[PDB]
């Protein structure tokens, strides 16, 4: 394992609230469909659903604040972020998030993604370190500060990075019948505060044969060396990009519009309103 | 994590002194340079390899190159003779590290030969069943001497305690050396000698129990 | 404006404990991380420990890990270092220093406090006269002195004739012997013609043992 760092400040950062508009839709399956409208019941992000915007770290005076909370998982999670800074590197999923139970660790870095399932003893304020190498004049990984120890490991997976390099990243996480399923999409945008209007379905990223309870998760962040000085001020980092959006999936019935190339271009939340209930009864 | 700098650098007045610091960490992070004069807290001279604090004159410039950073002092003057330390911190902010330090010596001071005074044991100490010979060495420069004691003509092997040289108010150096004997040892030899070697010159004083 | 003042240093046997304090003024103490750095006599700078602005995090050099505890009371603007299980190798001037905000160096330093770790026990000196000798002095003069032997800890003070005699006085730095005790010598050069008429007395003061000696230094017979 590694040593742990106490980052959470006495002064917390307040969450904001926004809507999902019509986002969070994803290809429920790998079945090809073309020029057709398909009805399916599954865990979807209801339209205009309650969404929370968290700021994990901030520099004001230059005062430091940190509040990177452990959130519930409920029936599934919609996660989104806007950052060109590669600050968000992954997530931790599990129940107790300590050595008493298994937990899922998903970490990205420049070269690969690592996914592990272990009895982890997690730091209260987990994170990854990065610093600016002055001779190579570039950013590099410093030290993991995520967990104190890890045993009983039952799953390890390595592949290519997907969080690395006006860019909206969207993820949906489900934990069903032993599989942790991840869907994602990258979209370019010109909006700052609120989730953009428009439609974009998320493509299947990976199904993982994990087989564990998940009731909570926490985001993993990469912090600059600049931020770890012993003072309360951080002059060497415009940390405002370290924020993310969280909504939650619900069992809903949706109509999905597949165009002639098999792409989902529109959807209907049948329970949203009478008009949608009508389009679902009519099936057109 | 460890920072290696040479223990001593000698330069002449007006010339440029260059003090190097090397270590793998220095390729990753900034280095910082401090000056310390005898009996004083260190003082920051260079930060972030090359930047000067407001109080630091332009004669101090910092450079870097791979795993080595360099403090350059142009126009070296007598007041710059001091110890200079390089410093860094690790990646994760858990550790700070100093180099071993470099003594910067400003040359141009002439050699000064030591004056040597040797006192025998006092009668009062002999009455206390102890015996100390006292060899006092003063007004010498460079501050480096070798002291040897002899019983009759044979070098003593033990009982000798010698100070490191210390800078006097007049910028020359002083030292003392003490030889501890039993009264029997003192009285059973014909004489004892303190021999002081400095810069290839030897001064030898000798005392005898007879007196 | 900014001031850092150390206190709590002194002389202690190995294995015992000691608590250093640093009283800060002239800046918003709580906004700055604080360091202790030490320096063994004749040796270089060794980083010892750091504490964050709010105490949330603490880091110690490996040499002191497990033995020393850094802490702070921001309401009193005071930084502390608790040194337990002291070892001889902890002998050093301990400096308090401020971590520059926004970088990795030290922008302000305390005046330092001396910590001496030694198994020697407090002992007052024996004082012996060094009877006058003209063998190593200039013409018409003689050198006489006092040997202040086997005392602990430092310092001793030596005056001559209660401070009336200052010209020609040289008090030498002490030797620290293998026994753990200090010895030093004080010699004054005086006119040879005075020896039969001027009485010479060295006033030796060792406050740690509450010892004073006034030694009369007579010519040999
Ligand atoms: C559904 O997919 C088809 C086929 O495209 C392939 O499959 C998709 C899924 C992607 O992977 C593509 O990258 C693949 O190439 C798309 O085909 C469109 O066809 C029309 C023409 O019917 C294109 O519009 C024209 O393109 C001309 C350029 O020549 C091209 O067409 C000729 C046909 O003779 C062909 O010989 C040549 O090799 C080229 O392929 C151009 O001169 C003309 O003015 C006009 O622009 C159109 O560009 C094609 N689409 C793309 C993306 O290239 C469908 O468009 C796609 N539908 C949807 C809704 O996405
Ligand atoms: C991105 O991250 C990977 C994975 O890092 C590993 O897993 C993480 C979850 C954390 O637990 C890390 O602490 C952990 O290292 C990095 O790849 C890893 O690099 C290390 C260092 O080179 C490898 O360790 C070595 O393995 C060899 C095996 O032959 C031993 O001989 C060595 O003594 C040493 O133990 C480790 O195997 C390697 N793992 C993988 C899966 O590649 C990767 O470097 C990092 N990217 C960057 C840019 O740093
Ligand atoms: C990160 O924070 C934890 C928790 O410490 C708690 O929060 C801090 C902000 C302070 O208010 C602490 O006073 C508070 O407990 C640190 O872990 C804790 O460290 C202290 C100091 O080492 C431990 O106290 C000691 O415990 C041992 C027995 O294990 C006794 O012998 C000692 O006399 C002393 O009482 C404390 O047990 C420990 N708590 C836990 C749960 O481990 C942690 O060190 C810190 N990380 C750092 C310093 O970077
Ligand atoms: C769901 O949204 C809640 C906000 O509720 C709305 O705002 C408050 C002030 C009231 O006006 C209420 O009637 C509104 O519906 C959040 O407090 C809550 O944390 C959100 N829950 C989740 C899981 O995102
Ligand atoms: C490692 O695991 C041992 C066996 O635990 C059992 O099997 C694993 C695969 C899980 O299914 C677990 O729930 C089971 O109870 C433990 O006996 C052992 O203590 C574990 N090691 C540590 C350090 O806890
Ligand atoms: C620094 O750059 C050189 C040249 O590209 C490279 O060989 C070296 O590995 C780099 N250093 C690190 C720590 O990556
Ligand atoms: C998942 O949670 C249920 C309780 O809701 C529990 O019965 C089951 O054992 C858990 N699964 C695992 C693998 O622990
Ligand atoms: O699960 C559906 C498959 O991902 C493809 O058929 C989609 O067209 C997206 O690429």
């Amino acid at each position: 394992g590694t040593q742990c760092v106490n980052l959470t400040t006495r002064t917390q950062l307040p969450p904001a609230y926004t809507n999902s508009f019509t986002r969070g839709v994803y290809y429920p399956d790998k079945v090809f469909r073309s020029s057709v409208l398909h009805s399916t019941q599954d865990l979807f992000l209801p339209f205009f659903s309650n969404v929370t915007w968290f700021h994990a770290i901030h520099v004001s005076n230059g005062t430091k604040r940190f509040d990177n909370p452990v959130l519930p998982f409920n029936d599934g999670v919609y996660f989104a972020s806007t950052e060109k800074s590669n600050i968000i590197r992954g997530w931790i999923f599990g129940t107790t998030l300590d050595s008493k139970t298994q937990s899922l660790l998903i970490v990205n870095n420049a070269t690969n993604v690592v996914i592990k399932v272990c009895e982890f003893q997690f730091c209260n304020d987990p994170f990854l370190g990065v610093y600016y190498h002055k001779n190579n004049k570039s950013w590099m990984e410093s030290e993991f500060r995520v967990y104190s120890s890890a045993n009983n490991c039952t799953f390890e997976y390595v592949s290519q990075p997907f969080l690395m390099d006006k860019n909206l990243r969207e993820f949906v996480f489900k934990n069903i019948d032993g599989y942790f399923k991840i869907y994602s999409k990258h979209t370019p945008i010109n909006l700052v505060r609120d989730l953009p209007q428009g439609f974009s379905a998320l493509e299947p990223l990976v199904d993982l044969p994990i087989g564990i309870n998940i009731t909570r998760f926490q985001t993993l962040l990469a912090l600059h060396r600049s931020y770890l000085t012993p003072g309360d001020s951080s002059s060497g980092w415009t940390a405002g990009a370290a924020a993310y959006y969280v909504g939650y999936l619900q069992p809903r019935t949706f109509l999905l519009k597949y165009n002639e190339n098999g792409t989902i271009t529109d959807a209907v939340d049948c329970a949203l309103d009478p008009l949608s209930e009508t389009k679902c009864t009519a099936k057109s | 994590y460890e920072l290696t700098q040479p223990p001593s650098v000698s330069v002449s007045p007006g010339q440029t002194a260059r003090i190097t610091c090397s270590g793998d960490a220095l390729a990753k992070h900034y280095a910082y340079w401090y000056r310390q004069k005898p009996g004083q807290a260190p003082v920051l001279v260079i930060y972030k390899d090359s930047e000067r604090p407001s109080g630091i004159p332009e004669r101090f410039s910092g450079s870097s190159s791979g795993t080595t950073v360099t403090l350059t002092i142009s126009g070296v003057q007598a007041e710059d003779e001091a110890d200079y330390y390089c410093q860094s911190a690790d990646s994760i902010g858990s550790s700070w590290v100093f180099g071993g330090g470099t003594k910067l010596t400003v040359l141009g001071q002439p050699k000064a030969a030591p004056s040597v005074t040797l006192f025998p044991p006092s009668s009062e100490e002999l009455q206390a069943n102890k015996a100390t010979l006292v060899c006092l060495i003063s007004d010498f420069y460079p501050g480096a001497v070798t002291v040897a004691w002899k019983a009759d003509s044979s070098p003593v092997k033990a009982g000798v305690e010698t100070t490191t040289p210390s800078k006097q108010s007049n910028n020359k150096y002083a030292a003392s050396s003490y030889l501890s004997l039993t009264p029997e040892q003192w009285k059973s030899h014909r004489s004892y000698s303190c021999q002081v070697t400095h810069e290839g010159s030897t001064v030898e004083k000798t005392v005898a129990p007879t007196e | 404006e900014v001031q850092l003042v150390e206190s709590g240093g002194g002389v202690v046997q190995p294995g015992r404990s000691l608590r250093l304090s640093c009283a800060a003024s002239g800046f918003t103490f709580s906004s700055y991380g604080m360091h202790w750095v030490r320096q063994a006599p004749g040796k270089g700078l060794e980083w010892v420990t750091v504490i964050w602005y709010d105490g949330s995090n603490r880091y110690y050099a490996d040499s002191v890990k497990g033995r020393f505890t850094i802490s702070r009371d921001n309401s009193k603007n005071t930084l502390y270092l608790q040194m337990d299980s002291l070892r001889a190798e902890d002998t050093a001037v301990y400096y308090c220093a401020r971590a520059v905000a926004g970088e990795w160096y030290f922008d302000y330093w305390g005046q330092g406090t001396l910590v001496t770790v030694s198994s020697a026990s407090t002992k007052g000196p024996s004082v012996f006269p060094l009877a006058p000798s003209s063998k190593s002095t200039s013409g018409g003069t003689a050198a006489l002195g006092c040997l202040v032997k086997d005392y602990f800890p430092e310092p001793v003070t030596v005056s001559w004739n209660s401070g009336a005699l200052t010209s020609g006085v040289h008090t030498f730095p002490a030797v620290l012997q293998s026994s753990g005790l200090y010895s030093l010598s004080s010699v004054v050069t005086v006119p040879s013609s005075s020896l039969g008429t001027q009485t010479y007395i060295c006033n030796v003061n060792h406050k740690p043992s509450n010892t004073k000696v006034d030694k009369k230094v007579e010519p040999k017979s």
